[PDB]
C-alpha cells in the first residue's frame, strides 16, 4: 500500500507554484470574515433549538424548588 | 465601631425597610398567642440579608 | 428544614488578578491569634520554621519559642524534662490528647485551624461574617443551658462563645484596637496559613503569558508557510474527442 | 436477516452444540478452580482443595 | 543506497509517519487523538513522584497529603498537575468517541471494538484515586458502591471481604488500591499499539464520506507540523488553570481530616462521573440498578448491527443531524441533576431524561435513517 | 403508493434535494455510496468514458473542502439532470446473489 | 455496647407492621443487654455523630435518615437494616466478636 500502487488515472493536469515566490496572507481580513458568515449562517438554524429547550427546564425547576422552602 | 457607625447608615436606604415592616407583623401575632407556630426566623433572614448586602460596598472605605 | 444565608463579597486587597498579601495584617494577625485563640485550637502542620521571612525577622520569631518550653520524651536517666525551644519545633498543642476537650467544652471538639479556610463553602468571608453576626433569639426558640444563637450557622445555635469585642487587645502600633479591625486582621492570617503558595504563583502565571506571547504567532508563520504549495493549485481535464 | 436463514446453518448448530456444550462445561467448570470458587467447590465433595 | 529505507530498524518508523498516504481534507476534529496521546503520558511521569515521596500507611492517610504540599520542595505545583491533568484527559476521550460516531468511523470492525476495552479501563484508573487521599468523600463514595456490588446473585457476599482484605476499609486498603491503581497504566500502553495496528491496514476516513485514493498527500511535512500547533495550544489552556485558579473543579468537602465517624452532609461524585450517579438513582431496587449501570459501555458495541443508510457520516443528511444534537443536549441534563438532592422535582424530570438516553439509540435512528433512503430513491 | 399526493411528494423531495448539499460541490447522487464488496464489482464493469468521468468529479469536490470553499451558482447540479449511471451495473451483482444461497439451502 | 435493659423495651416497644427490614434485636444478638454494630448505613454508608436521635438511636444528616439504636432502619431512603457482624459469645467476660 505505497504510492506507486493505488489506483490508475487519465488524462489530468496541475499548476503548482513555489513557496518562496508569493505570500501567506493575501487577503486576511476581506476574505475570512465574509467567510466565517455563510458558515454560520448555513449552520445555525439546526444547531440553537436544542439547546434553548434545556434552558426553558433549568429556569423552571430551581423555581420551584426554592418556592417549597421558603413559601 | 466604625461598623456600628455604618450600619444604621445603611440601613437608611428603603430596600431595608419593608422586610423590617414585615417583621413585627408576625412578630405581635406570634406573641400575642402562645399558640402560634411561626418562629420568625423566616421573616428574620430578609432582614439581614438585604442590610448586610448594602453594608458591604463601603465598610471597607471608612475604616481606619 | 432549615435555611442558610451566604456570607457577601467583599474587597480585598488580594482579591484578583495579579494583587498580592500585604504582609502588615498577617505581621498584626498571629498577634490576635497567640493571645486569644490559641489556649483551644491546634495548628499543628504549622511551625515556627515558616515564620521566618513573612511576618518577622529570624530572631524576631525565634525569641517567641522561650515565651513557652514544650515539654520533652525520652533522654538520659531523667526523661520527660523540659527544653528551652529552637528553630525546628512546631506549635504547642494545648491538651494531652483530643479527647480532653469533650470533658472541658460541653463534649464539642474544637476545630483545627490549618484549613478551615479551605474546607468551608464561603471561604475567608464566611469566617469574617460569623463574627460581627452573634444576634438576639426571636420570639419563640428555645435553647440549651449552653448554647448561643447565630443565624449564619447551620443548626443557628453555637457553643462558642463571642471572642471578639472593644478594646480586647493591644497593637504593638497603636491603631485602634477595635471589633471591626481585630475581626478583619485574623481573616488574612489563616488564608496564609491555608496556603503559603498564593504569593509565588500568581508571579509564574506572569512571565508565562509571556513566553507563550512570542512564541505562539511564530509557529504559525511556518505552519502558513508550508500550505501555499498546496493551497494554490488549479486543475485541468482535457479528455481526448 | 436472509443470509444466514436455511436448513445447512441449523443443521451446523445442532452438528456443534456438542461442540458449544463441550466448551462451555468445560468453561464453567475451570472457572470454579481459577477463582478458588468454593461455592461450586462444596458441590463435589471430592476435591479438597482448600487445606 | 537509501539509509531508512534498508536499515532494519529505520524501515519501521518510516512507513509508519514519515511516509504514509493521508487524505487531503481531514479537519482540526481529527487532532484529539494525539493530544490523548500527549494526555496518557504526562500522567506517568507525575505519578512516579507521587509515589515515591509516597507512604503507604492507614494512619498517615490523610496526612501524607497535606505533607507533601508545602513541605517538598515543588510539591505544591507537581500535585495539582495529577488532578488537573486527569480532567483534561476527560474532556479530549468525550471528543474523540463523538466524533467517530458522526462521521461513520465505527465500520472498522477490528478497532472500534478494541476501543470500548479502553473505556473501561481508564473508568477504574480514575474511581480507586478518588479513593486514595481518603478524606470524607474517598471513604464516602467507596462505601457506596463497595456495598452494592453485593447484591450479585450468588457471589457478591464473598467480593467486599477479598477487596477490603479485611472486614473493611484497613491498612491494607493503601496496599491494594494502590496495587490495582498502579497497574493499570501500563495494561493501556499496551492496547494503544494494537488499536493502532489495525488502522494501518486501510488509512483514515475523512469528513465526506467518500473514498480517496486518487490524492493522497504524505505524512511529512504537513501534519507533523499542525499537530505540534495543537498541543502547544494545549499546554497554554492545561497552564491557565493551575497558576490561576486551580480549585475552581475539585469540591470543598475533601479536606476535612479522616474521621470514620464525621458524617458528611452531601455526598456526590468529581464531575465526570455525575451522569452515572444519575442513573443508578433513578431505579427502584439493588439488582436492576446496577444493570442499567453497565448498560451504557455495553451499548456501544451494538452500533455497526443498527446502521441502515445508503450514505456513511451525517455530513449530507439533514434530518439525522438533529438527533446528533439531542442526544448531546441530554447529556448536559443528566450532568445537572445527578449533583443535588433526590428531590422533589428533580425524581420526574430525573428519571425521564435517563430513558431518552435509551430511547433514541434503540428506537429512532434506524427508523429515520429510513425515510431518507426512500426519499432520495437510495 | 398515491396519485394524488405525487405531487406532493414530488414537493418534498426538491426541499431535502437543496438541503442536502452535494450539488454546490458538483456531485451527483451515485458519487456519494458506501462502497463495500457488492458495490467494489459494478465499478469495474463500467466502459472507459464513464468511468474516467467520475474520478475527475471526486477530484475537484475534495480540493474545495480543504479550502473551504464553495463552487460559482451557475454550476449547481440541478434537480431534472441528474442521470442513474450506477443503478443498472447494481441490480444484476445482487440478484445472482440470492441465487448462489438458496441453491445452498435446498 | 453495654446496653440498659430500658433501651431494649424501648426497642421492644416498636411495632412491627411499620418497620422497613424485619430485624428483631431479640434474635440479632444473642445478648439484649450487648449490642455489637457497624457503622456503615444500607444506602450510602455515612456514620453519624455520637449522641444523636430523637427516637434514641443515630441520625445521619446526609439525607434525613434516621437509624434505630440496635442497627434497625425506620426512614428511607436506607433499603435495610444495619448488617449484624459475624461473632461469637463464648466467654463470659473475654468476648469473641468475629
Ligand atoms: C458543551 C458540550 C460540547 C459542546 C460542543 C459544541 C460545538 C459547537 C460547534 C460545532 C457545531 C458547528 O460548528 O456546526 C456544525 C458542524 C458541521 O460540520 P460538517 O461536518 O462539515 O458538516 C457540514 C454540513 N453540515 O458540525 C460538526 O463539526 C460536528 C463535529 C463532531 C462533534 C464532536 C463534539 C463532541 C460532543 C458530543 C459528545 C457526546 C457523545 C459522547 C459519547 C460518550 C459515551 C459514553
Ligand atoms: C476555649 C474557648 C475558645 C476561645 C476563647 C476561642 N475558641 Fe475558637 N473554637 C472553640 C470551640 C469550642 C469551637 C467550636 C467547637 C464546636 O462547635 O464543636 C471553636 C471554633 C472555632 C472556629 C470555627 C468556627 C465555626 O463556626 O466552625 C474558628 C475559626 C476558631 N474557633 C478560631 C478561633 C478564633 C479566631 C478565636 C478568637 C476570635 C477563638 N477561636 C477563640 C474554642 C475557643
Ligand atoms: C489515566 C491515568 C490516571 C488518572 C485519570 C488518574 C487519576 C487520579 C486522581 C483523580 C487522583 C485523585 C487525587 C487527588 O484528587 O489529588 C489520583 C491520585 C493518585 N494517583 Fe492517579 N491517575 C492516573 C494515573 C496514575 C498513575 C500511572 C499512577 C502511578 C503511580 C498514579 C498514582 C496516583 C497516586 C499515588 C495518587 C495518590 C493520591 C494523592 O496523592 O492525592 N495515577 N489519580
Ligand atoms: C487511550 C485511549 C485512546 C487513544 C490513545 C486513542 C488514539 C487514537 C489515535 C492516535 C488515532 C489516530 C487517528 C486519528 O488521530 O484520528 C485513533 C483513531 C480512532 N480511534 Fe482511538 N484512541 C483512544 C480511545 C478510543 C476510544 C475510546 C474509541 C471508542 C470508540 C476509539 C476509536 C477510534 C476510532 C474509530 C478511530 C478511527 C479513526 C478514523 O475515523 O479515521 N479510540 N485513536
Ligand atoms: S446513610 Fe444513606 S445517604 Fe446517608
Amino acid at each position: 500500500r505505497e504510492f506507486g500502487h493505488l489506483t490508475r488515472m487519465r488524462h489530468v493536469i496541475t499548476y503548482s507554484l513555489s513557496p518562496f515566490e508569493q505570500r501567506a496572507f493575501p487577503h486576511y481580513f476581506t476574505k475570512g470574515i465574509p467567510n466565517v458568515l455563510r458558515r454560520t449562517r448555513a449552520c445555525i438554524l439546526r444547531v440553537a433549538p436544542p439547546f434553548v429547550v434545556f434552558y426553558l427546564v433549568y429556569t423552571w425547576g430551581t423555581q420551584e424548588f426554592e418556592k417549597s422552602k421558603r413559601k | 465601631d466604625p461598623l456600628t457607625t455604618v450600619r444604621e447608615q445603611c440601613e437608611q436606604i428603603e430596600k431595608c425597610i419593608k422586610a423590617r415592616e414585615r417583621l413585627e407583623l408576625c412578630d405581635q401575632r406570634v406573641s400575642s398567642r402562645s399558640q402560634t407556630e411561626e418562629d420568625c426566623t423566616e421573616e428574620l433572614f430578609d432582614f439581614l440579608h438585604a442590610r448586610d448586602h448594602c453594608v458591604a460596598h463601603k465598610l471597607f472605605n471608612s475604616l481606619k | 428544614t432549615d435555611l442558610e444565608l451566604h456570607a457577601p463579597s467583599y474587597p480585598w486587597s488580594h482579591r484578583g488578578l495579579l494583587s498580592s498579601l500585604d504582609h502588615t495584617s498577617i505581621r498584626r494577625g498571629f498577634q490576635v491569634y497567640k493571645q486569644v485563640c490559641s489556649s483551644c485550637h491546634s495548628m499543628d502542620y504549622v511551625a515556627y520554621r515558616h515564620l521566618v521571612g513573612v511576618c518577622y525577622t529570624e530572631e524576631e520569631a525565634k525569641a517567641l519559642a522561650e515565651e513557652v518550653e514544650v515539654q520533652d520524651g525520652p533522654n538520659e536517666d531523667g526523661e520527660m524534662f523540659m527544653r528551652p525551644g529552637k528553630l525546628s519545633d512546631y506549635f504547642p498543642k494545648p491538651y494531652p490528647n483530643p479527647e480532653a476537650a469533650r470533658a472541658a467544652n460541653n463534649g464539642a471538639l474544637p476545630p483545627d485551624l490549618s484549613y478551615i479556610v479551605r474546607a468551608r463553602h464561603g471561604g475567608e468571608d464566611y469566617v469574617f461574617s460569623l463574627l460581627t453576626g452573634y444576634c438576639e433569639p426571636p420570639t419563640g426558640v428555645s435553647l440549651r443551658e449552653g448554647l448561643y444563637f447565630n443565624p449564619y450557622f447551620p443548626g443557628q445555635a453555637i457553643a462558642m462563645a463571642p471572642p471578639i469585642y472593644n478594646e480586647v487587645l493591644e497593637f504593638d502600633d497603636g491603631t485602634p484596637a477595635t471589633m471591626s479591625q481585630v475581626a478583619k486582621d485574623v481573616c488574612t492570617f489563616l488564608r496564609w496559613a491555608s496556603e503559603p503558595e498564593h504569593d509565588h504563583r500568581k508571579r509564574m502565571g506572569l512571565k508565562m503569558l509571556m513566553m507563550m506571547g512570542l512564541l505562539l504567532p511564530l509557529v504559525y508563520a511556518m505552519k502558513r508557510h508550508k500550505w501555499s504549495v498546496l493551497k494554490s493549485r488549479k486543475l485541468a481535464y482535457r479528455p481526448p474527442k | 436477516l436472509s443470509r444466514f436463514l436455511g436448513p445447512r446453518y441449523r443443521e451446523l448448530a445442532r452438528n456443534w452444540i456438542p461442540t458449544a456444550s463441550m466448551w462451555g462445561a468445560v468453561g464453567a467448570v475451570g472457572l470454579v478452580w481459577a477463582t478458588d470458587w468454593r461455592l461450586i467447590l462444596d458441590w463435589v465433595p471430592y476435591i479438597n482443595g482448600k487445606f | 543506497t537509501n539509509i531508512r529505507k534498508s536499515h532494519p530498524l529505520m524501515k519501521i518508523i518510516n512507513n509508519a509517519f514519515i511516509d504514509l498516504p493521508a487524505p487531503s481534507n481531514i479537519s482540526s476534529w481529527w487532532n484529539f487523538g494525539s493530544l490523548l496521546g500527549i494526555c496518557l503520558i504526562l500522567q506517568i511521569l507525575t505519578g512516579l513522584f507521587l509515589a515515591m515521596h509516597y507512604t503507604s500507611d492507614t494512619t498517615t492517610a490523610f496526612s501524607s497529603v497535606t505533607h507533601i504540599c508545602r513541605d517538598v520542595n515543588y510539591g505544591w505545583v507537581i500535585r495539582y498537575l495529577h488532578a488537573n491533568g486527569a480532567s483534561m484527559f476527560f474532556i479530549c476521550l468525550f471528543i474523540h468517541v463523538g466524533r467517530g460516531l458522526y462521521y461513520g468511523s465505527y465500520m472498522f470492525l477490528e478497532t472500534w471494538n478494541i476501543g470500548v476495552v479502553l473505556l473501561f479501563t481508564v473508568m477504574a484508573t480514575a474511581f480507586m484515586g478518588y479513593v486514595l487521599p481518603w478524606g470524607q468523600m474517598s471513604f464516602w463514595g467507596a462505601t457506596v458502591i463497595t456495598n452494592l456490588l453485593s447484591a450479585i446473585p450468588y457471589i457478591g457476599t464473598d467480593l467486599v471481604e477479598w477487596i477490603w482484605g479485611g472486614f473493611s476499609v484497613d491498612k491494607a486498603t493503601l496496599t491494594r488500591f494502590f496495587a490495582f491503581h498502579f497497574i493499570l497504566p501500563f495494561i493501556i500502553t499496551a492496547l494503544a499499539a494494537v488499536h493502532l495496528l489495525f488502522l494501518h491496514e486501510t488509512g483514515s476516513n475523512n469528513p465526506t464520506g467518500i473514498s480517496s485514493d486518487m490524492d493522497k498527500i504524505p505524512f511529512h511535512p504537513y501534519y507533523t507540523i499542525k499537530d505540534i500547533l495543537g498541543a502547544l495550544f494545549m499546554m497554554l489552556i492545561l497552564l491557565i488553570l493551575v497558576l490561576f485558579s486551580p480549585d475552581l473543579l475539585g469540591d470543598p468537602d475533601n479536606y476535612t481530616p479522616a474521621n470514620p465517624l464525621n458524617t458528611p452532609p452531601h455526598i456526590k461524585p468529581e464531575w465526570y462521573f455525575l451522569f452515572a450517579y444519575a442513573i443508578l438513582r433513578s431505579i427502584p431496587n439493588k439488582l436492576g440498578g446496577v444493570l442499567a449501570l453497565v448498560a451504557s459501555i455495553l451499548i456501544l458495541i451494538l452500533m455497526p448491527m443498527l446502521h441502515t443508510s445508503k450514505q456513511r457520516s451525517m455530513m449530507f443528511r439533514p434530518l439525522s443531524q438533529c438527533l446528533f444534537w439531542m442526544l448531546v443536549a441530554d447529556l448536559i441534563t443528566l450532568t445537572w441533576i445527578g449533583g443535588q438532592p433526590v428531590e422533589h422535582p428533580f425524581i420526574i424530570i430525573g428519571q425521564l431524561a435517563s430513558i431518552l438516553y435509551f430511547l433514541i439509540i434503540l428506537v429512532l435512528m434506524p427508523i429515520t435513517s429510513i425515510i431518507e433512503n426512500n426519499l432520495l430513491k437510495w | 403508493a398515491v396519485a394524488a399526493s405525487s405531487k406532493w411528494l414530488e414537493g418534498i423531495r426538491k426541499w431535502y434535494y437543496n438541503a442536502a448539499g452535494f450539488n454546490k460541490l458538483g456531485l451527483m447522487r451515485d458519487d456519494t455510496i458506501y462502497e463495500d464488496d457488492d458495490v467494489k464489482e459494478a465499478i469495474r464493469r463500467l466502459p472507459e468514458n464513464l468511468y474516467n468521468d467520475r474520478v475527475f468529479r471526486i477530484k475537484r469536490a475534495l480540493d474545495l473542502t480543504m479550502r473551504q470553499q464553495i463552487l460559482p451558482k451557475e454550476q449547481w447540479t440541478k434537480y431534472e439532470e441528474d442521470k442513474f449511471y450506477l443503478e443498472p451495473y447494481l441490480k444484476e451483482v445482487i440478484r445472482e446473489r440470492k441465487e448462489r444461497e438458496e441453491w445452498a439451502k435446498k | 455496647r453495654h446496653r440498659t435493659k430500658k433501651e431494649i423495651d424501648q426497642e421492644a416497644a416498636v411495632e412491627v407492621s411499620q418497620l422497613r427490614d424485619p430485624q428483631h434485636d431479640l434474635e440479632r444478638v444473642k445478648k439484649p443487654e450487648w449490642v455489637i454494630l457497624i457503622g456503615v448505613c444500607t444506602h450510602l454508608g455515612c456514620v453519624p455523630i455520637a449522641n444523636a436521635g430523637d427516637f434514641g438511636g443515630y441520625y445521619c444528616p446526609c439525607h434525613g435518615s434516621h437509624y434505630d439504636a440496635s442497627g434497625r432502619i425506620r426512614k428511607g431512603p436506607a433499603p435495610l437494616n444495619l448488617e449484624v457482624p459475624t461473632y461469637e459469645f463464648t466467654s463470659d467476660d473475654l468476648v469473641i466478636v468475629g
